[PDB]
């Protein structure tokens, strides 16, 4: 699975 | 920015048998940015349908693909890998050695 | 042996031709078991493996939501990094995204990663330790501490230590028929005149997997380094990997010269010499 983000 | 000139090489999936089936491959990598142009070539003649892997890239950030066709070598036909990228003034080629 | 699952992820702007091109791969060892690509008419993360497709509806149902959510955060970070830099709003940049986790033999964590690339350049890192990061530099700095002050190190470490081996395991049951393999190289030599006084020892390795591999020339038992060329491991397009090894040699000296093939299918390594 992918990963379940903070934007840059 | 940096951006890095494609590496190529031409080979088969297996060992070229003439009049056997086999894959002609183009492996394509250590290129950055990812948009680029591969022709595989019979006798100087562009090769329609051929088919490329999903677009990964290495440790150092440089991208790789996969080109390849079904084929049946014969003596006397020539194949060649053709490339065009940002990072060249002209098209690549690389000819098909049968042991390469 | 030990296995890793890596997904790579990559997003470039192409400004006046609509959203960012993404592009996502899974891995489990050297094996691709799923894609996603925002320019393909499914618009789903879709099977690159047979043993993922035994995965029912809501593994693709989730798995694609997961990875569009990724490719718009990854839109937005394009237009930030653009900012950041200084940079026109004409030019074609490029984010990737590597992160992925290595289990033991007993299938238990060893390592997780998480590493950010801006045109083809490192960005920023998670730290071996899963709860700090590296800038590479002043644009970076800001990321880390937008990151330090929302805890992205604490969801890293959380999905690295838990979905991420978890599933990884299950892949590893699931396609054990195929990624349990190690197929040894099959292994030849040919021999090529460059000259009256010089030939090209060929020294071959075909059909392996994984992919790592080590071909050494020795000339009386010594590495030779002058006067070889090592290609690049390359696939064969069949789930195994390719490799050749050619040194240049005196003609009549071809018996002196040893090819060392080592690989984890080999119960012994091998040892190749020119017979005429």
């Amino acid at each position: 699975v992918v990963v379940g983000g903070v934007g840059k | 920015m940096i951006q890095r000139t494609p590496k190529i090489q031409v080979y088969s999936r297996h060992p070229a048998e003439n009049g056997k089936s086999n894959f002609l491959n183009c492996y394509v990598s250590g290129f950055h940015p990812s948009d680029i142009e591969v022709d595989l070539l019979k006798n100087g003649e562009r090769i329609e349908k051929v088919e490329h892997s999903d677009l990964s890239f290495s440790k150092d950030w440089s991208f790789y693909l996969l080109y390849y066709t079904e084929f049946t070598p014969t003596e006397k036909d020539e194949y060649a890998c053709r490339v065009n990228h940002v990072t060249l003034s002209q098209p690549k080629i690389v000819k098909w050695d049968r042991d390469m | 042996g030990s296995h890793s699952m890596r997904y790579f992820y990559t997003s470039v702007s192409r400004p006046g031709r609509g959203e960012p091109r993404f592009i996502a791969v899974g891995y489990v060892d050297d094996t691709q078991f799923v894609r996603f690509d925002s320019d393909a008419a499914s618009q789903r993360m879709e099977p690159r493996a047979p043993w993922i497709e035994q995965e029912g509806p809501e593994y693709w149902d989730q798995e694609t939501r997961n990875v569009k959510a990724q490719s718009q955060t990854d839109r937005v970070d394009l237009g930030t990094l653009r900012g950041y830099y200084n940079q026109s709003e004409d030019g074609s940049h490029t984010i990737q995204i590597m992160y992925g986790c290595d289990v033991g033999p007993d299938g238990r964590f060893l390592r997780g990663y998480r590493q950010d690339a801006y045109d083809g350049k490192d960005y920023i890192a998670l730290n071996e330790d899963l709860r700090s990061w590296t800038a590479a530099d002043m644009a970076a700095q800001i990321t880390k501490r937008k990151w330090e002050a929302a805890h992205a190190a604490e969801q890293q470490r959380a999905y690295l230590e838990g979905r991420c081996v978890e599933w990884l395991r299950r892949y590893l049951e699931n396609g054990k028929e195929t990624l349990q393999r190690t197929d040894p190289p099959k292994t030849h030599m040919t021999h090529h005149p460059i000259s009256d006084h010089e030939a090209t020892l060929r020294c071959w390795a075909l059909g392996f997997y994984p992919a790592e591999i080590t071909l050494t020339w020795q000339r009386d038992g010594e590495d030779q380094t002058q006067d070889t060329e090592l290609v690049e491991t390359r696939p064969a397009g069949d789930g195994t990997f390719q490799k050749w090894a050619a040194v240049v040699v005196p003609s009549g000296e071809e018996q002196r010269y040893t090819c060392h093939v080592q690989h984890e299918g080999l119960p012994k390594p091998l040892t190749l010499r020119w017979e005429p």
